């Protein structure tokens, strides 16, 4: 069987629209377990720096009780069937998802009926979640990777709603009140911004009947009739450097502005990342990895680990690399990393393009294994693209990438650009911004 | 090839003159990356024997002396200890080069 | 018969420890010297647990299973 | 449309099980009974080095060729190990996975184990042990299994600090020639047919005896280990002997595990239907986490209580959990609690077999343990046959046994085994 018709044998996601504008999408497979979730366009980018932690505080409180099921009884409704109830919030998308069995498919929709509609916010829960979130961020600032990524968003998107963290500053956490959470729920938990996704052993018609009978009362109507626009954000080439020499080793991330979701050359950028890839100190290949950055990083013992990311948002994003290493090699890692980017702008040959295409194909198919990743892709794709892209379309878009358009796209996005730098730890040998800006181009080109 | 080529090989082995410093053939090989890797892959006994023979040769060439004729390394008793390791290193380098070609 | 170290005949210097702040005229026999040993590898700062919500799920319930890979990070799952 | 998994037992003892998914991607694993169970004191840490040294040169493929050819087609090579068995896995596209098996079989069948490469990755052993011991649950379970057994299961997953630099390639050759035999292997395929798997088994796999070396029966020891290391939280595992895999009481012990609480079903929840969490929550007012530990092996099992607590509150947390189990063992439980525990257990099994990794791991585990693959519906059916009286018998089995204790942290107020 050829890969194309094997990819065509995957069942298609079925999408339908209620009269509220809420989208309902399902994908059917042969599993005995299903994953049902609600995806809302309500992140930290929709906040106005006085409700900067409203989404995090709400997603803390969302499993603490409704106006019909008071508190822990809701927990029993999840725990007496073995379902796993989960939630997360990015800067743009907020998901409440749950994994259960198929026989419990109606009743569990009931939970997603009243999690996003009839949340009850008791005040004792408000101060309890207030100091829980305070010690949660006091725990989370120890993780240097989250600190570096939040610093990168702070220095890359200065003065924009996309710089602020999902959790927000500590002063708002001690300042969010009941009415502000009510206003956030009224403005952002509306009907046309919500996608009910299901993956696994579900049928689309039964899911539609349950979705109608439960979520037909979601608002669709505005409070003050003022549409919250999702404005463009100004990327700013800059640096931020937090020097703390007591830390054992440093985390450094360098990014440039990338296109987002709607631009198809994102797929080309993914192949570029698949040329450079990732490396960790606990790998197995050694010096014989195909990535030249990883091979030189294990040959000279430069870094503890590095990875490449392509983070996207509405018409914007970040595209770059993040490495943790000891201090004495930091600039050398930068030099080698920058050199790899310049090769992808100048000397891209078909062998590494074929290798990166194969890596992206295998990673893309193997990522969509499991009802929870399939439901995540359905909800995120209908929030971002407005439709679910079948994997055959992804295969057709991948197959059109050769070396010429790869180095064209990489010269567009990487060559002679102003990056955003975020360093944390013993970063004295991290070079000054003029050295990185000089490393963004070659004099031999 | 039968009659005198082996005899000419014996005469050339006597004439080249590393046998009268106690050296074997593979001690005389100039280091490259391949030869250094093949030396690095040697076991401890052959490595220590090689390094002692090399510094004995340097001691003898300091004083402009040679070994006594009974201590000259014999042509038949000369073992080619290094060249399987060197051939394996050359083979894997050629594999890496032909992969880098395509 | 006091002097608990001298209660044990051969186990006098094992039960006791005798540092010398100012070393006198006579040197002790077996001066002793540490070998230049190795160093442990460096690791990043870990995740502390300061609340009940973060600690949930951290208690082990299944046997320890380790996994290595050629280009995937090494992991351990409980 | 996922038609039927086909099963085959060759006369040399080799197992081949494959399923025709017609998937875009294929996953092929080889399951060998070659864990840390099969080392005596002479060759400790050999299995760890072999797990790390799977990607070395082979008699038929070099390590440059193996690494570059696996990364050239985008496939994945992984080794997953426990105390009992090891598993080798390749993941790829259907059009390439055939030659991927070639690489896998070299790694299993003809390793050269050159001395310089083994000397190279002993440092990788040290780094991997440090990374895996960065979590405290690892060293708690390692010390717990060391204390709980005398021989053949007290051997660690991770190599001891003295054996690093002391493992040679001859010991790895001995381990391969004595435990990678024919009748200790199951070859599992997903996204393939039977004919290609039978062909590659006929090519590479059909040369060794099959019985190999047995082991040392895992005699129970008991006792306690207390490691004072100065952290903010104190970890303590108290276990006792329990039934093995394939016994009629392993299902009752798993039901008792999920009845006492084995994981949070709600993110940032309060663990309402967990009995141990209920008792310690009504007791204490500090951060904690208590759960039930189950670990069943081929001929033995351990069941017990895992507690993470504060330094000055460890005694009341441990005593509250232990008195909760003592109250369970007297028969103070409801039938709806056992029904919810069975729901939790069968839900965990069904969501464990959903991905291809978990599915192929379960097929390989079933083939190595019983030699006869059973459908998930049969597993749920024998889960449904557990009565609450067998759960009370399992709890009384835990209470009236010789406990093994492993603790780490500030042990100022952590109790002992006789004090419980």
């Amino acid at each position: 069987a050829t890969f194309a018709q094997a990819l065509q044998s995957v069942p298609e996601t079925q999408v339908s629209i209620l009269d509220n504008g809420l989208r309902v999408a399902s994908e059917q497979s042969s599993h005995a377990t299903c994953t049902v979730g609600v995806w809302i366009d309500a992140g930290s980018r929709y906040e106005t720096e006085k409700n900067n932690g409203a989404g995090y505080f709400l997603e803390h409180l969302a499993f603490k009780g409704t106006k019909n099921r008071p508190g822990n009884a809701l927990e029993k409704e999840v725990e007496s069937i073995g379902a796993h109830l989960n939630a997360y919030s990015t800067r743009e998308h907020t998901a409440y998802l749950i994994k259960a069995l198929s026989k419990d498919l109606p009743k569990v929709v009931e939970l997603l009926a009243d999690i996003v509609q009839n949340s009850s916010l008791e005040d004792s829960q408000i101060e309890k979640e207030r100091d829980v979130i305070l010690r949660e961020m006091q725990e989370n600032d120890a993780s240097m990777q989250n600190v570096v990524f939040d610093y990168l968003h702070a220095t890359a998107f200065q003065g924009t709603p996309l710089a602020q963290a999902v959790e927000g500053p500590s002063e708002n956490v001690r300042r969010l009140s009941r009415t502000d959470l009510t206003d956030y729920l009224n403005r952002h938990y509306k009907a046309p911004r919500m996608v009910l996704a299901a993956a696994g052993g579900v049928e689309h018609q039964q899911l539609l009947d349950l979705a109608q009978k439960h979520l037909s009362s979601v608002s669709r109507v505005y409070e003050e009739d003022a549409v919250p626009g999702l404005t463009p954000c100004r990327f700013t080439g800059s640096e931020i450097r937090h020097r703390d020499d007591a830390l054992p080793l440093a985390h450094v991330a360098i990014a440039v502005e990338g296109p987002g979701w709607a631009n198809p050359d994102n797929v080309t950028l993914q192949v570029a990342n698949a040329i450079i890839g990732h490396y960790d100190c606990t790998y197995g290949g050694g010096v014989h990895l195909s990535s030249p950055l990883a091979s030189v990083a294990v040959a000279n013992k430069l870094c503890q680990s590095f990875q490449t990311f392509n983070i996207s948002y509405s018409d914007t994003g970040l595209l770059g690399a993040h490495f943790v290493c000891d201090a004495m090699s930091i600039d050398d890692m930068v030099f080698f990393l920058q050199g790899q980017w310049m090769r992808l702008c100048t000397s891209a040959t078909e062998s590494e393009v074929t290798r990166g295409k194969n890596i992206l194909r295998n990673a893309l198919v193997s990522h969509l294994d499991g009802t929870t990743p399939v439901c995540e892709d359905i909800g995120r794709s209908l929030l971002t693209y407005g439709r679910r892209i079948p994997l055959a379309e992804w295969e057709s878009r991948i197959q059109e990438v050769d070396a010429q358009m790869l180095r064209d796209i990489c010269s567009k996005y990487f060559y002679d650009q102003c990056p955003a730098v975020a360093g944390y730890g013993p970063i004295e040998q991290l070079p000054d911004y003029n050295r990185i800006r000089s490393g963004m181009f070659w004099l031999r080109f | 090839s039968s009659k005198w080529l082996d005899g000419f090989r014996k005469w050339y082995y006597n004439a080249a003159g590393f046998n009268k410093l106690g050296l074997m053939r593979d001690d005389t090989l100039h280091e490259t990356e391949d030869v250094k890797e093949a030396i690095r892959r040697l076991p401890e006994d052959l490595y220590n024997d090689r390094m002692f023979r090399i510094k004995r040769a340097l001691d003898l060439t300091m004083r402009h002396q040679i070994l006594p004729k009974d201590q000259w390394t014999k042509y038949e008793e000369d073992k080619f200890y290094l060249e399987p390791y060197l051939k394996e290193v050359i083979r894997e380098r050629k594999e890496r080069e032909e992969w880098a070609k395509k | 018969m006091l002097s608990v170290a001298a209660r044990s005949g051969p186990f006098a210097p094992v039960l006791s420890a005798t540092s010398r702040g100012v070393a006198g005229a006579l040197r002790p026999l077996l001066q002793g010297a540490v070998p230049a040993a190795s160093e442990p590898p460096v690791l990043d700062v870990k995740r502390p647990f300061l609340c009940r919500e973060s600690l949930s799920g951290q208690a082990a319930a299944r046997p320890l299973v380790a996994t290595v890979g050629l280009n995937v990070p090494a992991s351990v799952r409980f | 449309q996922p038609q039927d998994l086909e099963f085959t037992k060759l006369p040399n003892g080799l197992v081949i099980a494959s399923l025709e998914n017609y998937a875009p991607l294929s996953r092929i694993g080889l399951f060998v009974k070659a864990g840390s169970r099969y080392e005596d004191s002479n060759n400790l840490g050999t299995s760890h080095l072999l797990r790390l040294a799977s990607s070395l040169t082979t008699k038929g493929a070099s390590s440059f060729k193996i690494t570059r050819g696996i990364e050239a087609v985008g496939g994945k090579l992984s080794v997953t190990a426990t105390r009992e068995n090891m598993a080798y896995t390749v993941e790829g596209i259907r059009s390439d996975i055939e030659i991927l098996m070639e690489f896998l079989l070299n790694v299993t069948t003809a390793p050269e184990f050159r001395r310089w490469e083994v000397a190279a990755l002993r440092s990788q052993l040290k780094i991997d042990k440090a990374v895996a011991f960065q979590n405290s649950q690892t060293r708690i379970i390692e010390n717990l299994h060391d204390v709980a057994y005398k021989n053949a299961l007290a051997n660690p997953l991770y190599c001891p600090d003295y054996r690093m630099g002391k493992i040679t390639s001859e010991e790895l050759h001995y381990f391969v020639q004595n435990h990678f035999t024919s009748a200790r292997m199951a070859l599992v395929g997903l996204g393939v047919s039977h004919s290609v798997l039978k062909q590659v088994a006929e090519q590479f796999l059909n040369m060794r005896g099959g019985l190999g070396l047995a082991g040392a029966k895992a005699k129970y020891r008991g006792g306690e280990i207390r490691e004072q290391n100065g952290d903010n939280l104190v970890h303590a595992a108290i276990v006792a002997e329990s039934a093995a895999i394939g016994n009629a009481e392993a299902n009752a012990f798993s039901v008792l595990q999920h009845l006492l609480g084995a994981g949070p079903h709600i993110k940032r929840g309060n663990n309402t239907t967990s009995l141990l969490s209920q008792s310690v929550a009504k007791g204490s007012h500090q951060p904690f986490d208590v759960s039930a530990f189950n670990a069943s092996y081929s001929d033995s099992g351990l069941f017990g209580i895992y507690t993470i607590s504060q330094a000055a509150a460890a005694g009341e947390v441990i005593n509250a959990a232990y008195n909760q189990v003592k109250a369970v063992a007297q028969g103070n439980l409801s039938s709806a609690d056992v029904q919810a525990a069975k729901n939790k257990l069968k839900a965990g099994y069904l969501m464990s077999v959903e991905t291809s990794e978990g599915f192929l791991s379960e097929i390989g585990s079933q083939a190595l343990a019983a030699g006869s693959y059973m459908p998930p519906s049969t597993v749920l059916q024998q889960i449904d046959s557990v009565a609450d009286a067998d759960v009370v018998k399992a709890a009384k089995k835990f209470v009236s046994g010789k406990k093994s204790m492993a603790a780490s942290g500030n042990l100022g107020h952590t109790p002992f085994l006789d004090e419980l």
